[PDB]
């Protein structure tokens, strides 16, 4: 309000998957060929956005949380995901996933299915 | 480098953003001759020729000449800084009243001489820390309890509740009813003395009523406790009476309804639409919530109160009693937070007046 950051100029640009990790108080871009992989002690962002007929764009915004990241990395998440909201006009619709209980609709992002691997990040504070 | 001061009726919370928890904790308090002060301990410690004050009642700042001592020995006795240094992010209680906010934002920046500042809601906060942006939350500490529902990252206003019952109040019951027991507690140094007994030994009951028929059969629930002067003492129904107050408030002559109830009844004044969320993510925060059993009985006590299909859920963090300020040191150590704060060069051109339109 009004945010600076260079992925902030990126989200929601066009139709398509944004995948951000949460590193050390930062939001820090996927490789898109690792997408589906998610680290079970760390914490990510991901942006879905699908086109309106209207000529408008649709978002949903959903924050996963692994079952062992740090607290400084589930609450980063969650902040990045509101501000992220409110810089798209508070267009987008907020979801909580937790590790093992996801979504039917955020397990579909992942056409060949979402992958859990041991380890991540190391905390931040 | 950020500073979060956090500061409460009855404790203030100060450190540093990017800690994992606040470096200085003290009673909110200020002592004068009956240096020309003393803050905390200090106080308490010389309480004998001072006259004590609490600047913030209830949760609200309600003397400023003393609230900005407790900001200095903040700065410069507990975190031994240079307050023109550091930008520093300060919280509020829901529903602080508009010039509140404006003389917070103006004795920063023209006493203190902060780079910048910002002021967040102490609840909204620990929402945050438990990696949520929609819940309601139950904030109890020494001097208020509220329940705050929030939904995508900020209160709503409108369904907000203060009660006006928390720990002091718990301090001050149990003292009571210890004396009535055949014990004696009346004395400020003796207050103290229960508040320990209060934080160590009390518990909150399951099922109240079970709870006492079975601390007037046997005596499995009776506990010993050494005085401070050596004697021992036996605590009894006293252990889980003390916290009933929280769920019946007419155990202290007050009227208002428990916080199960006051918590259903937030929840029912919010849009249809989002109750469910609130409903599954209950978040405990503060002192006043750290009682053995809290989590149960609320939990219990809420699936009572909603439809028997409802999905409930009761978070309370072992840490909850700094959740607040955990919120704070994430929010200000963001990458994104940089052109959320207010600056001085904002605060010169607009005036106090800008704390409306950059914090909500
Ligand atoms: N383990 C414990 N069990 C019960 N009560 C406790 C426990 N630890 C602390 N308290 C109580 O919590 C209170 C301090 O809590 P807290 O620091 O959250 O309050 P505060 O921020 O100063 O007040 P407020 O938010 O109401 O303005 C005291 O009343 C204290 O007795
Ligand atoms: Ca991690
Ligand atoms: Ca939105
Ligand atoms: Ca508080």
């Amino acid at each position: 309000m009004v945010v600076e950051h260079p992925e902030f100029l990126k989200a929601g640009k066009e139709p398509g998957l944004q995948i951000w990790r949460v590193e050390k108080f930062d939001l820090v871009p996927v490789p898109t060929c690792l997408y589906g992989d998610f680290f079970t002690g760390d914490a990510y962002v991901i942006l879905k956005t699908v086109q309106l007929r209207n000529g408008n764009l649709q978002y949903d915004l959903h924050y996963w949380l692994g079952n062992e990241c740090s607290q400084d990395e589930s609450g980063a998440a969650a902040i990045f995901t509101v501000q992220l909201d409110d810089y798209l006009n508070g267009r987008a619709v907020q979801h909580r996933e937790v590790q093992g209980f996801e979504s039917a609709t955020f397990l579909g992002y992942f056409k060949s299915g979402l992958k859990y691997k041991k380890g991540g990040v190391a905390s931040g504070f | 480098t950020a500073l979060v001061c956090d500061n409460g009726s009855g404790l203030v919370k100060a450190g540093f953003a990017g800690d994992d928890a606040p470096r200085a904790v003290f009673p909110s308090i200020v002592g004068r001759p009956r240096k020309d002060s003393y803050v905390g301990d200090e106080a308490q410690s010389k309480r004998g020729i001072l006259t004590l004050k609490y600047p913030i009642e209830h949760g609200i700042i309600t003397n400023w000449d003393d609230m900005e001592k407790i900001w200095h020995h903040t700065f410069y006795n507990e975190l031994r800084v240079a307050p023109e240094e550091h930008p520093t992010l300060l919280t509020e209680a829901p529903l602080n009243p508009k010039a509140n906010r404006e003389k917070m934002t103006q004795i920063m920046f023209e006493t203190f001489n902060v780079p910048a500042m910002y002021v967040a809601i102490q609840a909204v906060l620990s929402l945050y820390a438990s990696g949520r942006t929609t819940g309601i939350v139950l904030d109890s500490g020494d001097g208020v309890t509220h329940n705050v529902p929030i939904y995508e990252g900020y209160a709503l206003p409108h369904a907000i509740m203060r009660l006006d019952l928390a720990g002091r109040d718990l301090t001050d019951y149990l003292m009571k009813i210890l004396t009535e027991r055949g014990y004696s507690f009346v004395t400020t140094a003796e207050r103290e003395i229960v508040r320990d007994i209060k934080e160590k030994l009390c518990y909150v009951a399951l099922d109240f009523e079970n709870e006492m028929a079975t601390a007037a059969s046997s005596s499995s629930l009776e506990k010993s406790y050494e005085l401070p002067d050596g004697q021992v003492i036996t605590i009894g129904n006293e252990r889980f009476r003390c916290p009933e107050t929280l769920f019946q408030p007419s155990f202290i002559g007050m009227e208002s309804a428990g916080i199960h109830e006051t918590t259903y009844n937030s929840i029912m004044k919010c849009d249809i639409d989002i109750r469910k969320d609130l409903y599954a993510n209950n978040v405990m925060s503060g002192g006043t919530t750290m009682y053995p059993g809290i989590a149960d009985r609320m939990q219990k006590e809420i699936t009572a109160l909603a439809p028997s299909t409802m999905k409930i859920k009761i978070i309370a963090p072992p840490e909850r009693k700094y959740s607040v300020w955990i919120g704070g040191s994430i929010l200000a150590s963001l990458s994104t937070f940089q052109q959320m704060w207010i600056t001085k060069q904002e605060y010169d051109e607009a005036g106090p007046s800008i704390v409306h339109r950059k914090c909500f």
